[PDB]
């Protein structure tokens, strides 16, 4: 389970 | 409807999750968890309720709901709290790319 960055 | 992590259509129950959550960091647990997410654990990595969008990296600018609408569009959270239209607006700037040329 990866992780949408949002910077 | 149905949530990607039933347990926390309560808020409430989302808020007891930001203990190890950087105080330090702008974005307060009140927020986040309001905006449906909840911590992780692990650094600044929180997950929304409702689509289990993942959201790493945050910036002293970068704002829940906001960010919510930016990279996880296609929540039936945010579109149902704070309305398409908001989400429109939220995209639509963007009105800054036909500027720049
Ligand atoms: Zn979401």
């Amino acid at each position: 389970p990866p992780f949408i960055s949002l910077n | 409807y149905f949530p990607q992590y039933p347990e926390y259509a309560i808020e409430t129950a989302r808020l007891r999750t930001f203990e190890a959550w950087p105080r330090n960091l702008k974005q307060k647990p009140h927020q986040l968890a309001e905006a449906g997410f909840f911590y992780t654990g692990v650094g600044d990595r929180v997950r929304c309720f409702s689509c289990g969008g993942g959201l790493m990296d945050w910036n002293d600018n970068d704002e829940p709901w906001e960010q919510h609408a930016l990279w996880l569009s296609q929540c039936r959270f945010v579109k149902l709290m704070k309305g398409q239209l908001y989400i429109d607006t939220v995209a639509a700037k963007p009105v800054l790319a036909e500027e720049k040329e």
